[PDB]
């Protein structure tokens, strides 16, 4: 289980991120492989271990 | 015509890589621009590696 | 035997004692024995029935 | 009524026992968990005698923690010094 | 009277030290030194961090 | 759970070491606390991944 405030707080490659269905379609009907989906804004990303 | 790559490019490991994938069993790539970017704040890299 | 060898001469700090007029070197082998895994000689059984 | 502002200053650095210590400031140790400190260590040998068992070389990787210790003190402010020092307001003496 | 240190030891954190407490979730002191070593060829530092 | 690895690969500091007991004991009697302690020449360094 990969550390996503990793991920979070290194910047990011902006992408034209255009797949074809709904975005939570394509997540929650699990086309990708491991996924995190926060819905408020987690502080998870600002403890720093 | 087109305009093929003549040749595979060459994905290198910098030496900043070779000191994670020692001890954290790991490889960042592209650790310098990450770097740079990190300790800028411009949370927009150019291009990925 | 004695014309065998032994030409030059080098100088070292020790620490010597007198006896009478007799000089004589005092040392200590822990330094030689100190993390080995041989017992140090000087060290001893005695019996006494 | 009157008050009392004679306080015997000590430090860390002048007193006696930093010399017990090597007193090192860094500034995000709240981020830190455990501060290891792995130590690598192989022994010296002896040649044995004749028709002895013989030992061999032998490496010994050993790993130091550190401690978490938390201090603190609680103090507090009456509310009339709190709103003498945000604003000031004239008046007599 | 003996000689004090008159400051405390101030200490502070390298930039990729900080890509690498992002990612990996730890922390490798004087990691220039190290990298330095690494790829230069003596294995002996001169002293700790 | 101990990259042990990194410590063999990475360079080091050159320092008197002065262990109080005879280091095999130390080693033995578990005043550390996680070991590696081996005999011969094991390649495990090597495989790095």
């Amino acid at each position: 289980m990969e550390n996503w405030s990793a991920l979070e707080l290194l910047p990011k490659v902006g992408i034209p991120t255009d797949f074809l269905t709904h975005v939570k379609t394509s997540a929650g009907e699990e086309m990708f492989e491991a996924l995190r989906i926060y819905y408020g804004d987690d502080p998870e990303r600002y403890n720093i271990h | 015509t087109v305009s093929a790559p003549a040749t595979y490019g060459n994905f290198v490991l910098s030496p900043e890589n070779a000191v994670t994938a020692i001890s954290y069993h790991s490889i960042l790539a592209d650790f310098n621009s990450y770097k740079a970017h990190l300790t800028s704040g411009q949370p927009h890299l150019p291009n990925d590696s | 035997l004695s014309q065998a060898g032994a030409h030059s001469l080098t100088p070292l700090s020790m620490d010597v004692i007198r006896l009478g007029e007799k000089t004589v070197i005092m040392e200590n082998l822990r330094r030689v024995y100190k993390n080995t895994d041989t017992k140090d000689p000087l060290e001893r059984n005695v019996d006494l029935t | 009524g009157t008050f009392c502002n004679r306080l015997e200053w000590v430090y860390f650095l002048t007193s006696g026992l930093a010399a017990a210590a090597h007193a090192i400031k860094f500034h995000d140790l709240n981020k830190l968990t455990t501060g290891k400190m792995l130590f690598h260590v192989q022994v010296p040998r002896v040649a044995s005698g004749a028709g002895l068992p013989t030992s061999r070389q032998t490496t010994i990787m050993v790993t130091k923690y550190s401690e978490k210790s938390p201090i603190t003190i609680p103090f507090e402010l009456s509310a009339a010094c709190l709103t003498y020092l945000r604003e000031t307001f004239e008046g007599t003496i």
